[PDB]
């Protein structure tokens, strides 16, 4: 188990780690969360009572450091720092007066969603979309953009996932363009997996942040990405036969997961009928397509 | 877009545009097989772009070998089109090229922005005009080239004849819409408005009659009571 202090809660904020979320008053007695399972990764995400503008939240692995909540009256945020004196940290970890002050992460022993929900997220790969070399922690905020969005506007404050672009000489062998608009298995297999990606793993990953920050932060341009990913598998005649099911599973999480009351936000109408109904890969999604048509049957 | 409610003038300014319409790529007749089934029969058709401002014509005659063993043809014809228009674009010196394309049909947008990713300062958009381009085979010197071509085959034309040595660009395309429209809408009666006097007569390298600028006058007058006794007839006015 790890745990992740508070100094305190000088303002009212609704609080999630991981896929749970509970709210602080303000100037509550609050120091923090305990009872962390380690292992994943995990995001701490924010969004203030009287300013619910900015969802904003770090993404971090207690494997890489002592993390530790600020509030800070300057900028207005909760900060993430890493406290490098691990003997003061454990001395005001273990602090019996200070668990009081602190929720447990509540863990059901039956519930595997927060790993089928991060499993191909890492944070090393983490740290390459969201640059700030100085941190082992990563910040997202709902307002950040894709560097692929600013390229049609700070880069230090992008996320610079990869860059999909169904339209674009990357996605398209002069000589074939009908062929690779129709059927992008080359893109996906040339292109991203074996070219950039290196494997499905990669690219799952990426998929799966994407989600999680479209989810937790309403980060727009993250819900492109997510759907663009997920377009350009199921729109490939040819895909390993390995990543249909396990995108399956990915997927099915990812929509029982999804607030019942965000399907009008984080889901496009086009791509999901396209994936489910039109696409080369429409019956390789069998337990996604069942979930979405008995929870979001509006949308198709 | 636009392209009307009097912004519709810049189509016939400096920047090169071309129109491209794909509705007679794919042609078919329809007839009865022996066991009872009806089958189609391909024939030839053409791509038809067009500068509005010069009047330039690139009629790229498609002949019907192209379709052979090939299937989905409508969905194919569109990426015929959009390889043609492409290919014609490149073969073009640079201050040639097109700054805009303007498509007929906007399911020409996808394969003609795929077929011109190597072109990435030609904007390629829908047209907002219902254009009667459909009726560029009712030009009988046009369908005579398409329906002989034995192979793929280009053929330049200028759809305005010498029109410009004596009218505006904007005034010729007016002139050339209204022919077409009229074409489209009752054929053969616009052909015989176009015969109506057989001392006027078509020159050899022209499309169209050597009309002086009245008889212009009288025959579009002609081509507007055509189009306008049709609309009657049709809807009961
Ligand atoms: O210096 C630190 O490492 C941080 C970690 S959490 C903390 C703290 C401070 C004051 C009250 N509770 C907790 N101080």
């Amino acid at each position: 188990m790890n745990t992740v202090p508070f100094t305190s809660a000088p303002i009212e904020v609704t609080i999630g780690i991981d896929q749970y979320s509970f709210n602080v008053k303000e100037n509550q007695p609050f120091h923090g969360i305990k009872d962390i399972p380690i292992g994943h990764v995990h995001v701490i995400h924010f969004q203030h009572a009287d300013n619910s503008s900015m969802r904003y939240g770090y993404w971090f692995d207690c494997r890489m450091g002592n993390f530790y909540i600020q509030y800070d009256p300057k900028d207005g945020l909760y900060k993430m720092m890493e406290e490098r004196d691990g003997a003061k940290f454990e001395n005001i970890v273990h602090n019996f007066k200070e668990r009081q002050m602190m929720v447990s992460y509540p863990k059901i022993d039956e519930d595997d969603t927060w790993y089928n929900l991060t499993e191909f997220v890492q944070m090393d790969k983490i740290r390459k979309i969201v640059r700030k070399d100085e941190n082992q922690f990563s910040y997202v905020d709902s307002s950040m953009t894709t560097v692929q969005e600013n390229e049609l506007s700070d880069p230090a404050h992008s996320l610079n996932y990869t860059v999909i672009n169904f339209k674009s000489r990357e996605a398209i062998r002069p000589g074939h363009e009908m062929e690779d608009f129709l059927d992008k298995s080359y893109y996906l297999n040339t292109v991203m997996l074996q070219g950039i990606f290196k494997n499905s793993s990669n690219y799952f990953g990426e998929l799966q942040f994407a989600f999680l920050n479209a989810m937790f932060f309403g980060n727009y341009g993250s819900s492109l990405q997510w759907h663009a990913m997920i377009e350009l598998i199921c729109s490939s005649a040819t895909v390993p036969k390995h990543m249909l099911d396990k995108l399956d599973e990915i997927l099915y999480y990812q929509i029982k997961t999804l607030p019942e009351q965000y399907s009008d936000i984080l889901l496009n109408e086009r791509v999901w009928n396209i994936c489910l109904y039109s696409s080369f890969q429409k019956n390789s999604l069998h337990n996604t397509e069942k979930i979405m048509e008995n929870k979001y049957p509006e949308l198709l | 877009g636009a392209m009307n409610s009097s912004n519709y003038a810049e189509l016939f300014n400096n920047d090169i545009k071309l129109f491209v319409d794909d509705t007679n790529v794919y042609r078919v007749t329809v007839h009865k097989t022996f066991e009872g089934n009806v089958a189609t029969k391909a024939i030839n058709g053409c791509i038809f772009t067009l500068n509005p401002k010069t009047g330039h014509l690139f009629l790229k005659i498609i002949h019907t070998s192209v379709w052979a063993g090939q299937k989905r043809l409508s969905q194919l014809a569109k990426w015929k089109t959009a390889e043609e228009v492409s290919a014609l674009v490149r073969s073009l010196p640079k201050e040639e090229q097109p700054k805009q394309i303007i498509v007929t049909r906007k399911a020409m947008l996808d394969p003609l922005e795929v077929h011109m990713l190597d072109f990435p300062n030609i904007a390629i958009r829908p047209t907002e005009l219902r254009l009667p381009f459909s009726a560029a085979m009712s030009i009988d010197k046009l369908s005579d080239v398409v329906m002989k071509a034995t192979e793929p085959q280009m053929v330049l034309f200028n759809i305005y004849d010498d029109w410009l040595d004596r009218i505006s660009s904007y005034t010729a395309f007016s002139r050339l819409t209204l022919l077409l429209r009229a074409l489209k809408t009752n054929e053969e009666s616009a052909k015989m408005i176009l015969l109506s006097d057989p001392t006027i007569t078509i020159k050899s390298y022209h499309l169209w009659p050597s009309f002086t600028d009245e008889q212009w006058i009288t025959i579009e007058s002609q081509m507007r009571d055509l189009i306008l006794t049709e609309y009657g007839r049709k809807y009961n006015v």
